[PDB]
């Protein structure tokens, strides 16, 4: 009866394993997407025009 | 001495009125440094301001005005305590009439 | 050293550059049933 | 000159974050001398685009014609 | 017939599973750090022009 | 020489201890509230 | 013994100094957040 325990264990562990590589490469694309956001937002953290105001009188 | 009812009624009315007019203490300001000189000159430089300009901090003025307003708010707290004691005495008298 | 440091401390007194306070403790042993 | 003087950089830099929030990646565009033209970039329908998106049509952030920002010029013109 | 999956080893399938799940956790805590600096930069009030007061 | 830098180190960490206590007020006093005021007064 | 201290105190001052620089970034954070206005600079003439 320990044979069918290892039957279900290997099928579930292998299904979770191929689950893992597709999921890691899915979060890898989200890593690349936000790294584009980081290198973008810091670049024009110096080119924003500062506003200046003067009194009416 | 006719209807302590109506008298205490007007008393508690004045109470509600003043009691509820909330008053918020002066607000806190950026921890002194802000906007940090080092950064101010950068702002005064990315502005392309024609006339050459300097950064005149005013932190001190804001802080002492806050001192004055907090002094005023403490005076307000004192006035409040006094009015509370007055209403207490008024209640004492109206209660004798009610007994 | 203690009387010297005290008597020339009054010269400043009449933001000190020192720590003055306590120390990090080390070894002190006592006599075995003697005092 | 077509590189640092582009056509449109959207209403703000907050909307670039908002496009990443529940959306897609960014766009990089490069300089182009010719071929950034057409309808709906700086034709007369770009004015309808400017009123809808919220931005200014001619020279998208401003209407710049001077070289230095002059507070004393604005006070005498007020 | 005994399956190909059944005749595999239990130790190697689990060791690759816990290593790969460790790699999932490595990446999630990197989304933690990346979205923390996106959220902080948005909420920073740094994405707004600073103000100057000329006379 | 070893205690020359040790009295310097103990004073440096004791004034740091009092100074960090003061900033330990400042990190949490800035919570306590919804928004602040500008430091400008003009005039 | 006088070298065990100055190696306890030197680590003590070094790690507190890094914590002080952390506090000068998180005060520098919480001050620019939770205020109505962007940083205000005053620019008069000379």
């Amino acid at each position: 009866q320990e044979l069918r325990v290892s039957r279900m264990s290997l099928m579930q562990s292998q299904s979770d394993l191929l689950e893992a590589q597709k999921m890691v490469e899915e979060q890898r694309l989200e890593i690349q997407r936000l790294y584009k956001v980081i290198e973008s937002l810091n670049r024009e953290k110096s080119l924003v025009p500062p506003v200046v105001l003067a009194p009416a009188n | 001495v006719a209807n302590p009812s109506d008298s205490l009624m007007t008393l508690a009315e004045k109470c509600h009125q003043k009691w509820s007019q909330t008053k918020n203490p002066p607000a806190l300001s950026p921890y002194p440094p802000f906007p940090a000189s080092e950064e101010a000159e950068a702002i005064l430089q990315r502005a392309n301001l024609d006339y050459d300009a300097v950064v005149m901090d005013t932190t001190g003025e804001h802080l002492r005005e806050t001192t004055k307003t907090l002094v005023q708010y403490s005076q307000d707290i004192l006035n409040r305590d006094s009015t509370i004691q007055s209403v207490l005495k008024s209640l004492k008298a109206h209660g004798h009439v009610g007994n | 050293a203690e009387i010297r440091a005290e008597q020339l401390a009054n010269a400043l007194r009449s933001d000190s550059p020192v720590f003055r306070g306590e120390d990090v403790p080390g070894p002190v042993a006592v006599l075995r049933d003697n005092k | 000159q077509a590189e640092r003087f582009p056509v449109t950089r959207d209403i703000s830099l907050d909307v670039k974050i908002d496009q990443m929030k529940a959306g897609l990646t960014l766009t990089r565009r490069l300089p182009m001398v010719y071929g950034t033209a057409g309808m709906a970039s700086h034709g007369l329908n770009g004015a309808i685009r400017a009123s809808v998106l919220g931005v200014a049509y001619p020279c998208h952030p401003h209407c710049v014609m001077s070289l230095k920002r002059s507070p004393t010029l604005t006070t005498e013109a007020a």
